[PDB]
């Protein structure tokens, strides 16, 4: 439920375009994700030419100060939650996600 | 008329006390002054219209009138108008919050019973629980 | 000082009101690094003359010589012009 998903631990999200050149070489992106670690996987976004791609990072786990620091640069950030949480039966737990509601 | 028409129960009781033009409550008045003055004008212009009122006796015709002094109110925003707030509670936030908007919703929230949500769903006790776990 | 690509710079241009001393929109500042320097020369060099010039309505009658106790100019279409401005004159 709605409550489930906005309490399951969350990540970050950056939505980038298709305009960025690969031999600069793109270490724009990989330098300012350096500096904020933490533990939170990194999402992008790729409008292409043909499909919305999905693009799980790497190393780098942003440390819930990089989404707003971020958003200061001509990206869109997002606070959404993390896919690979949706599992499992414990720890949250489930009945523990019924009492927000 | 169309604001008088949105109106959603107490909503528009402080509505026409917001975006005012009145004289402290108005004497003889009743909020909306605003429903008078369309009457007054006759719309669209109409010639055979806003005479009728001025021969008895939209903006202009109305300030043409009538109960100016007080000043009171501004906007269409300015005012007047275990974890909670907290800590203690202005507003401003001195916890959570805000970038406002956020402000607002501070000082219609006292007091004091936290959740719940109203309205309903449902972030006021997610920020506030996220606001804890960083100490 | 001719008129080449004022692209961006007419947008940047366009956000002024007045002095940059004041200028609300300096987030358009944090955004890029070239244009942090472009506005803060440019604020550097505001007040600055910028050269001139004469006065359309501005003349002078001294009692003794004006070459005593104020000096002067002569402007290119040959008229003897003060070199201290209206307030300073009065």
């Amino acid at each position: 439920t709605l409550e489930e998903v906005l309490e399951a631990p969350k990540a970050l999200e950056v939505e980038v375009d298709h305009a960025l050149l690969d031999e600069k070489g793109v270490a724009r992106l990989k330098s300012l994700l350096d500096e904020h670690p933490g533990s939170l996987p990194v999402y992008l976004r790729v409008l292409g030419p043909f499909g919305e791609a999905l693009f799980a990072l790497r190393e780098v786990r942003v440390g819930e100060e990089a989404l707003g620091l971020l958003e200061a640069e001509g990206y869109r950030a997002y606070l959404v939650p993390d896919r690979e949480v949706f599992l499992q039966g414990n720890g949250g737990g489930p009945k523990e996600e019924v009492v927000p509601f | 008329h169309h604001h008088h028409h949105h109106k959603a129960g107490e909503a528009q009781d402080l509505a026409e006390g917001w975006r005012a033009f009145l004289e402290a409550l108005k004497p003889t008045l009743r909020a909306f002054v605003r429903e008078a003055r369309p009457h007054l004008e006759g719309k669209t212009l109409v010639l055979r219209f806003p005479e009728s009122k001025a021969f008895h006796h939209l903006l202009p015709l109305a300030r043409a009138q009538f109960g100016v002094e007080e000043l009171a109110f501004v906007l269409e925003k300015k005012s007047l108008s275990p974890p909670w707030e907290a800590e203690e509670g202005e507003d401003p936030s001195e916890e959570l919050r805000r970038l406002a908007r956020l402000l607002g919703g501070r000082l219609l929230w006292v007091r004091k019973p936290k959740a719940p949500e109203a309205e309903e769903p449902v972030s006021e006790d997610g920020i506030g629980g996220n606001g804890i776990m960083p100490p | 000082v001719y008129g080449i690509p004022h692209k961006k710079a007419e947008e940047l241009a366009k956000l002024i009101p007045k002095p940059l001393q004041e200028a609300e929109l300096r987030a358009e500042m944090e955004k890029d690094e070239r244009i942090r320097q472009v506005i803060e020369v440019a604020m550097r060099l505001e007040g600055l003359n910028r050269h001139a010039s004469v006065h359309a309505a501005g003349v002078v009658i001294a009692a003794e010589p004006l070459t005593d106790l104020v000096p002067l100019m002569r402007d290119q279409e040959g008229r003897p012009v003060t070199q201290y401005d209206m307030g300073a004159v009065e």
